[PDB]
This record gives C-alpha cells, structure tokens and sequence, in this order.
C-alpha cells in the first residue's frame, strides 16, 4: 500500500515513459509482438477495439517513418493506459494450455 | 526570362520521353568534355609537378 | 444593383489524393480526373469525342467482349468492373475530365 | 498472311509513331557515338574536339 | 611502389566532384517521391 508500492509504481511509471511508445500515441497492448496466442486475441477483439488499435498502429507507424513524435499532451499517459487485450490473450491461453493437458493423457 | 524558363525546357524538350532521353544524351556529350577539361585544370593548379617539365628534356628529338 | 454585386474568382486545381478505406464494404468506388477548362473552350468538343470513344461500362450491357471501346471490352471479358464512367464536368473556368469507376477489392490496380 | 496488319489505321498508326521511332534513332546514335566515341562521327561537331587535329 | 598514386588522385578528385553534384541531386529525387507520404495527413472517422 504505502511507500514501498508507490515506489514500485512510480518506477513502473518511469520505465514506461522511458519506454516511450506513449510518445506515438501507443498503448502497450498495441506493441505485443504478435504470435499465435496473440494473433488470436487481435481476432477475438470487438469491431470498436480492432477499429482504434488499426488507427494507433497506423499513426505510430506514420510517425515513425518521418521520425517524428506526438505533442507532449497527446502521449498516452500512464495508466490511463487501457489494457484493452490483456483479457482476451489471457482466455486464449487458458484456452491453449487447457489443449495442451489433454494431450498429455 | 526565369518562370517562362524552365517552362520551355519542359514544353520543348521534357514533355516526351523521346526528347527527354535525346537531351540528357546531347547533354552526356558536352558535359563530359566540359567537365573533363575543367577538373583536369583544377588537378593542373593544383599541382605543376607533372609533365610542365616536358619543355625542358624532349624537343631535342 | 449597383454596389455589392461580386465576380467569380478562380479555383486553383490541386491535383491529390482523398483514400477513404472503409472494408465493410464490398465494392470500391474510384474517381480520378484532370483539370478540364472551362464552359467557354472550344475545347470541350474533341475532349467529349475522346471520352466517348472510351465510353462508359456496366454489368448490365449486352455485348461484352465485342464492345468497340477497348476499356469497355477487356473490362467485359476480364470481369475488370461493375461499372464505369468517364465525364467532362464543366464549371467557370475550370474543370474535372477523367473517369469514375465501381469495382471489386481485387481488380482496382486492373482497372487504372 | 500478314495481311492483317494491311489497312487505314495501321497505317495511320505507323504515322503516329513516325516522330517516336525516328527520336529514338537519334537517341540510340548519339547514344552509340558518345559511349565509343566515335571518331569518324564526332570530328564534326563545332565544340567536344578534343582530339585536337 | 604506387606507380598509378597520381592519376588516382586525379579520379579521386573526380570521384568528389561527381559525388557532390549527384548527391544532393539522388537526394531530392528521392524526397520528391517520398513527399507523397511526408505531408500525408490522416483522420479516423468511426461510426457514432
């Protein structure tokens, strides 16, 4: 709670910035490297999700080539940093590894 | 006698492929002395150990 | 009358490019032109020939692979489109000359 | 039986394409003269006589 | 040991020349293609 748990927050806040794909108005999912579990998940997205992470990628991509960046106000601030997939790869997982138990027998 | 210009360059001579390749052909040539003679003379000033010399030695043949 | 009653200025042509992607739905719509003069050229005659012997296509005309127009015809035969158009839209001094095309996701680069 | 190239158009078409193939000669001349530098040719032009005699 | 030492400096000289002529010259031809994207403008426009 106290302390401690602000300090790992506020170092967890740190790397993110550091990290900066807030900087091309990112959000972390929109930068997981896709595998299968993922590739998955992207499928399993609603139609207004899959709609907004295509635009984000698109943006970033845009800025990336002529290597520019966002406003400072325009960056993803840090948890405000909606972690829109998470849910949905973690049921493919579960999903996967559930498969994977019952080729064992 | 500047926007007119290049203007006529593309109307005379870029506008079709044919003229296009003919000129930078004809401006091949004429660059390629141009440009010779001119670095040949900027490697000469530069210099005068080379063949200036030649009036001395030779003649005498 | 008398004071306050304006001309036309000109309109500057660009000459761009507006992409609407939009994959929920199923045929693409093209509309590509030049700068065409005016109302007033005399012009606009040979421009109409020149357009009419391109002419324009639809799904629903008999005669496919022996249309005259050549665009028309591989269009039929090669299912290129669903329909085709060209125009001569005429405005003050200015002006859109080209073609409007309507065509599966697959065959747009055909199709120009 | 290649007289199916044997008529009005293609003949107008041969015209069109008159300009376009003889620009294209005097490209591909100019072109050989200038890479080989032909002697013979090239004595006649006013300047580029850098073969002095 | 370098009896070729001066004509390559001759090309090389050339070599300079040419490269700072065809340079920013390949360079704007490349930038003129690339401006088609460079000034590209995006807008997302969902339904509701």
């Amino acid at each position: 709670v106290s302390a401690s748990s602000r300090w790992l927050e506020g170092i967890r806040k740190w790397y993110y910035n550091a990290a900066g794909f807030n900087k091309l108005g990112l959000m972390r999912d929109d930068t997981i490297h896709e595998n299968d579990d993922v590739k998955e998940a992207i499928r399993r997205l609603p139609e207004n999700l899959y709609d907004d992470r295509v635009f984000r990628i698109k943006r970033a991509l845009d800025l990336s080539m002529r290597q520019q960046i966002l406003p400072k106000e325009q960056w993803t601030k840090y948890e405000e940093d909606k972690s829109y997939l998470e849910p949905y790869l973690k049921e493919v997982i579960r999903e996967r590894k559930e498969r994977e138990e019952w080729a064992k027998k | 006698v500047a926007p007119t210009l290049t203007a006529r360059l593309y109307s005379l001579l870029f506008r079709r492929t044919s003229t296009f390749a003919l000129t930078i052909v004809v401006g091949a040539l004429f660059f390629e002395r141009a440009f010779d003679q001119g670095a040949d003379a900027i490697y000469e000033h530069i210099n005068e150990g080379k063949l200036w010399k030649h009036i001395k030695h030779k003649y005498e043949n | 009358d008398e004071d306050a009653v304006p001309t036309l200025s000109p309109c500057r042509f660009t000459g761009s490019q507006i992409c609407h992607r939009e994959d929920g739905l199923p045929l693409a719509h093209v509309a590509i032109a030049v700068e065409g003069p005016g109302w007033a050229h005399p012009d606009n005659v040979a421009l109409q020939v020149a357009n009419a012997i391109i002419g324009h296509y639809d799904c629903t005309y008999g005669g496919g692979a022996h249309l005259s127009s050549p665009l028309a015809s591989i269009a039929a035969t090669n299912k290129l489109c669903q329909s085709f158009q060209t125009f001569n839209i005429c405005y003050a001094d200015t002006g859109l000359l080209g073609a409007h095309f309507v065509c599966d996701h697959m065959s747009i680069d055909d199709m120009m | 039986m290649l007289t199916r190239f044997l008529g009005p158009r293609y003949r107008q078409l041969a015209r069109n394409w008159v300009p376009t193939a003889q620009l294209w000669g005097a490209v591909g001349a100019v072109g050989l003269v200038w890479a080989t530098d032909w002697r013979l040719i090239l004595d006649w032009v006013p300047y580029i006589n850098g073969k002095f005699k | 040991a370098e009896p070729e030492h001066d004509h390559r400096k001759r090309m090389g000289l050339k070599m300079l020349l040419m490269m700072g002529l065809l340079l920013p010259l390949v360079y704007a031809m490349k930038r003129h293609k690339w401006s088609v994207l460079k000034s590209r403008k995006l807008a997302y426009r969902p339904p509701k």
